[PDB]
């Protein structure tokens, strides 16, 4: 609609590293959560796959409404992050050490940058004795 | 300090 | 369980701050390593840290404490050797 | 730092005669498999991640 | 489904992760009647599950004297079948 | 009594004291869990922990060790596991 | 024997530890007097304030300075150093 | 926050005092020297001048204070050592 | 060869130098900062009269309150040395 066409059109118009209303797919997950979405990295690829055939890297505005509707079919949660830190507490009382963190967000699926895990924990702010409040830290994660 | 514990306590 | 103290170097209230926070330990957790560390826990919620605590059945030590800050007691049959 | 626990365990046997008031009765679960949970534990990494 | 009756001796663990345990010997006396494959699918699904390593000895008839870490430790019965499980 | 090993993955001379443990322990201790206990015990001390020892006659085990630290042998008919 | 579980420094100051802790072990008979010597003797070579846990059954929670940071076993028995 | 009487002669309302201007302290500024400047205008307006103190997470110290006139402590990772000369 | 980095010094300079090599010495001596600051204070106590403040250290933040000509923050390599007089 209206409301979505103008934030869309601002998105773009900000997004526009030259002005021809073509956006590079490089900055495509970050227009994407730019809008407010929250897609996965391997959802990414699929449709970049899936709309980078011609090879230009060059995207006009149509698609552009396509697939922001394709990922307006969506929906988000937090009692799925809660159990999934609640996962990692080896015990019901919310308190992991943090090498146990940092070997699981290192070691295991599509494993995050030392430069990116030592960000998290400068942000969140670790305090000294190794024990995490991940309710308070969840609280300002999200 | 000399603390220490002797065999079988 | 009962607090006997083999050597105490604070006051009164510190001393049965100490008693408590072990008794709290040995409830809260079985291994001797969790009840030091509870200890030491509970000195870390109300008292700046550099603190120090050690729990067992069978140890000596030899430590250089600071003024007013050594206590070394029993609570049952665990030695709990709490010094700063 | 934490130090380590060693025990000792034995069978029965005839003259073999172990002390049953530290037994406990429990009686298998529900049935769940091992694998099914670390991929489920795959899923919700690769979701952090995302 | 054959009711064995699991007789834990001892287990350092939760109970939650002790019940893992008999379930898993189930489905690998299930799946083997060999005690060789019966020991590596309960040490490969607990190696999936927990992150380090996991120790599994299957058997009737065993004295085994190991060290291990805290609460990583269980020696349980099911039915005339013994298992051992540490890490 | 003899000794069959079914694999080894150390040297002649570990090998050949694992023999004599082994035999040693058959000889002082009978239970096969101290068996067990003094085969570990004794390779602690000169080979450091955390060796594991197994002895019985009817096991099935799948194990995970360090390199050149892992024999699996018979002596008579006792099957023991020694594995770090 | 020396069992390392655990060394927060360089291996120069654990293999003068090793071969203080094997004096010792000719010199004294009891663990308690070679625990006495363990401290008295890293005390005044690598500056105050070292401290020193040795027993056969204990947990600890430590707060140490980096690099100066050891826990092992000599045979069955449980020696820790630290600031 | 977490309190001791780490080597002090102050008194329990002095230390108290200390605690709580700390408190006030960090919650507002980040840079030690700010957390100073804020136990400076805090503490001689309500105990006189002149005060003395060093906030920071590694130093080394050697003072001579005024009689029932010194504290040190740890609020958190951050030590403060505040005392009397002059 | 440790470069000495003055910071400010409202004070002379016959007597920096004196701080640069007390400061020198006293690292060389001791590896732990009490007793640098110590070494420090007491000489500038003993030949610069009571009363005199050291602070040694990598990372802090001060408030002081000095007297005329007798204060002193430098850098001897990468340890801040800090020295007033207040008494």
């Amino acid at each position: 609609t209206e409301e979505q066409i103008a934030e869309f059109k601002e998105a773009f118009s900000l997004f526009d590293k030259d002005g021809d209303g073509t956006i590079t797919t490089k900055e495509l997950g970050t227009v994407m959560r730019s809008l407010g979405q929250n897609p996965t990295e391997a959802e990414l690829q699929d449709m970049i796959n899936e709309v980078d055939a011609d090879g230009n890297g060059t995207i006009d505005f149509p698609e552009f409404l396509t697939m922001m509707a394709r990922k307006m079919k969506d929906t988000d949660s937090e009692e799925e992050i809660r159990e999934a830190f609640r996962v990692f507490d080896k015990d019901g009382n919310g308190y992991i050490s943090a090498a146990e963190l940092r070997h699981v967000m290192t070691n295991l699926g599509e494993k995050l940058t030392d430069e990116e895990v030592d960000e998290m924990i400068r942000e969140a702010d670790i305090d000294g004795d190794g024990q995490v409040n991940y309710e308070e830290f969840v609280q300002m994660m999200t | 300090v000399a603390t220490q514990i002797l065999e079988g306590e | 369980r009962k607090a006997v103290i083999k050597n105490a170097d604070m006051s009164e209230e510190m001393q049965q701050d100490s008693v408590e926070c072990a008794t709290q330990a040995l409830e809260k957790y079985n291994i001797e390593k969790d009840i030091a560390a509870h200890i030491k826990k509970e000195f870390d919620k109300k008292y700046n840290p550099t603190w120090h605590c050690i729990v067992g059945r069978n140890f000596g030590s030899y430590v250089t404490h600071e003024t007013k800050h050594f206590i070394y007691f029993y609570l049952g049959q665990v030695a709990i050797l709490l010094f700063k | 730092q934490q130090t380590t626990n060693t025990t000792s365990t034995q069978m029965t046997n005839i003259g073999v005669y172990v002390s049953n008031m530290t037994d406990k009765l429990v009686t298998p679960g529900k049935y769940f498999s091992a694998a099914e949970y670390h991929a489920q534990r795959l899923k919700a990494v690769i979701v952090i991640q995302t």
